[PDB]
């Protein structure tokens, strides 16, 4: 019923993971991500604290962990198009030149998420970012299967 | 592609170790066919692909061999008449000289992995190594 | 007179292949091999094996395919690959091809053991070289 | 702004000082942890676009033969040596040291060194053979002067 | 099912001539020298002929693996005079070609 209390408990399964000194891994992040998704309105700050929090414990954010982040700040029924966030510049930028394997099972959503938004933003810059993206070393093995190839 | 082209092409990992390397003295490869033309074809690409590598080769043409046998034309008597057949090998010999271990590895994969059908190939590495440590010292 | 391998002459409508067109003496002449192996090279061995592979891989083949295939297939062997290439009229739909593309590769290659590709190329209609 | 990697973090996990202390197969991989490799694979899973890609996956899976072509490729023969094959006098102990067995054990185990088709399994079971066959005989030895164990 | 009886009983004296390969070479070494006592010879010359008449490696014939005719066969092909001209007669054979010299 309350976001403030499922918020909450889920950080207290999280404190228990270090009184019994087990280590998080990429998964652990990706879930939390991917349930924020849910309350786009509040999750935006959890959502930010999270991929800090990854980059200090030394956990890598992998594709799929930028592909949660991207639904939580844009959201496909955006009523407010008038000034849409600036983050998925920022994260191009941040994985300029990068290449990515597979290391989660939501990796290919990425690539069609991010074409996505910029068709929304009309920006035709930042989508020769994404497909350049693609291009680097071997990522277009995730641009995703024949659902998602051919929206892409 | 005209516009679209790969950024940064992923390159293969070769690590260099630390144990010595093989040293050919001579490498001999003899391609054998039944086409005199296969083996012009095969060898411009053999001595282009040698000379784009740094290697030093030579090439020559061994002696062509010809197989002959007999066999009874009828199926049933009428045994003066008879038909013969035949089967030709030609040569083509690729003689390289100062390689070593890795040089000779990366070039015999790249061109047996191109030996068109219908083509034999007889590799002769001849490897040159110091003496052994013992015989080097005579020990009673 | 000899019989072997000779399409006669009839009233001059008789389609012939430029393959069947010719005799066994133009072959290394004016018509090549149809299997392209190593086997028969000098100093070679397994001859036996790999002419008998072929003569079953040429019924299979007309088996898979009754009907659909518009001349002798050609086959190519490199490495432990195997390459057989056979012109196949246009009768079966699309779908069908892939079909027994699939099932001939993965058969043949689970039988001797080696990985066999198949390779088509549609014709309209049998090409006929002269009538005889 | 919202700049990705400046700002407040949760900080309820502390840096890693110790990273991986548990080993990763810390059991036999469970069908839990088998079945999640097989999806990761399968994420990054896009056909072939070439015939190159098509025999790299062929190597991987030993279907094509690797290159530079060895004729010996996977053929050991039980990880032997040179010495083991043509040095086999070692298995004669029993047989008598000297008198026409020992001549005839001889010419046997000068060809089994010289045989490249047997293995030094192989080669011992001819030479056990033998040493039971003239066991079996022992009345017919003794006979001919001949004694065998 | 194989071309004909004849081919099945060869293939039984190929298979069974393979099991007793070891055991007649070793029987018959000790026939094939002068080192041995001769009663020990004579011996092993009766444990070889004991053993099944199908175990020895001269009651086999090649025979056309196709056609199943004890002659007129090659071979390194194992085909008969007639099969294999039917092969090499239509391109099917990998180099073969007629001889004309
Ligand atoms: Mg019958
Ligand atoms: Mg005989």
């Amino acid at each position: 019923e309350k976001f403030e209390e499922k918020w909450n408990d889920i950080l207290d399964l999280l404190k228990h993971m270090v009184a019994q000194k087990v280590k998080p891994n990429l998964q652990t992040f990706n879930t939390i991500l991917k349930g924020l998704r849910k309350c786009y309105s509040l999750g935006r700050i959890p959502a930010l604290q999270i991929l800090r929090e990854m980059k200090h414990i030394g956990i890598e954010p992998s594709l799929a962990t930028y592909h949660h982040i991207i639904h939580l700040f844009y959201p496909r029924d955006l009523s407010a198009i008038k000034m849409p966030s600036l983050i998925i510049y920022d994260i191009m930028n941040e994985l300029e030149g990068r290449t990515f394997s597979p290391q989660d099972l939501d990796d290919g959503r990425f690539f069609q998420l991010a074409m996505s938004v910029c068709s929304s933003l009309r920006d035709l810059e930042l989508a020769y970012q994404v497909h350049r993206l693609l291009n680097t070393g071997d990522n277009r093995k995730l641009v995703g299967h024949d659902p998602l190839r051919k929206v892409y | 592609l005209h516009v679209d082209v790969p950024k940064d092409v992923t390159r293969p990992t070769i690590t260099t170790s630390d144990e010595p390397d093989t040293l050919y003295k001579r490498l001999s490869i003899l391609v054998k066919a039944h086409d005199r033309a296969v083996l012009d074809s095969y060898e411009y690409f053999a001595v282009l692909a040698a000379k784009e590598l740094g290697i030093s080769i030579k090439v020559h043409e061994p002696p062509r061999k010809i197989e002959r046998f007999t066999l009874l034309k009828s199926v049933h008597i009428f045994k003066k008449h008879r038909v013969q057949y035949e089967m030709r090998t030609l040569y083509r010999c690729l003689e390289l000289k100062h390689l070593t271990g890795s040089t000779a590895s990366v070039y015999l994969e790249y061109i047996q992995r191109n030996l068109p059908e219908g083509v034999a190939m007889e590799v002769t590495k001849t490897q040159i190594q110091q003496l052994p440590e013992h015989i080097k010292e005579p020990m009673w | 007179k000899n019989r072997a391998a000779r399409v006669r002459v009839a009233k001059g409508n008789k389609p012939v292949s430029y393959e069947e067109a010719h005799a066994p003496h133009y072959i290394a002449h004016r018509k090549g091999w149809l299997s392209l192996h190593t086997g028969n090279l000098d100093g070679e061995d397994h001859a036996a094996e790999r002419t008998l592979e072929d003569v079953f891989l040429r019924k299979f083949m007309m088996g898979t395919f009754p009907g659909c295939l518009a001349d002798q297939i050609v086959l190519k062997r490199r490495a432990n690959q195997v390459d057989i290439c056979a012109l196949v009229l246009r009768q079966l739909p699309a779908h069908k091809f892939y079909f027994l593309v699939g099932y001939s590769e993965t058969l043949l290659s689970h039988f001797y053991k080696c990985p066999v590709r198949l390779h088509l190329q549609t014709v309209p209609s049998k090409v006929v070289y002269k009538y005889i | 702004r919202k700049y990705l990697f400046k700002g407040k973090r949760l900080s309820i996990f502390a840096d890693k000082a110790f990273a991986d202390e548990p080993p990763e197969p810390e059991a036999s991989p469970s069908l839990w942890e088998i079945e999640f490799a097989k999806q990761l694979a399968s994420v990054a899973d896009q056909p072939f676009e070439n015939g190159f890609e098509e025999m790299i996956q062929w190597t991987k899976e030993g279907k094509l033969w690797e290159f530079p072509v060895n004729n010996e490729a996977g053929l050991d023969d039980d990880g032997s040596e040179f010495h083991e094959h043509i040095f086999l006098d070692k298995y004669l102990e029993d047989f008598p040291k000297q008198g026409p067995i020992r001549l005839f054990m001889e010419l046997v185990t000068c060809g089994l060194s010289k045989n490249p088709y047997l293995s030094v399994k192989q080669k011992v079971e001819h030479i056990e053979w033998f040493r039971n066959y003239f066991n079996e005989k022992r009345d017919i030895l003794k006979e001919n002067n001949i004694a065998f164990t | 099912y194989y071309v004909d009886w004849r081919m099945l009983r060869d293939l039984k004296r190929r298979k069974m001539a393979y099991e007793y390969a070891d055991e007649r070479l070793r029987i018959n070494s000790l026939r094939k020298n002068t080192i041995l006592p001769k009663d020990l010879q004579e011996m092993a010359g009766d444990e070889i002929a004991a053993l099944p008449r199908d175990s020895c490696p001269v009651r086999i014939r090649n025979r056309c693996v196709m056609t199943s005719r004890p002659r007129g066969v090659k071979r390194r092909w194992r085909l008969s005079r007639i099969v294999f001209r039917h092969l090499a007669d239509h391109g099917l054979l990998s180099g073969v070609q007629r001889a004309i010299w």
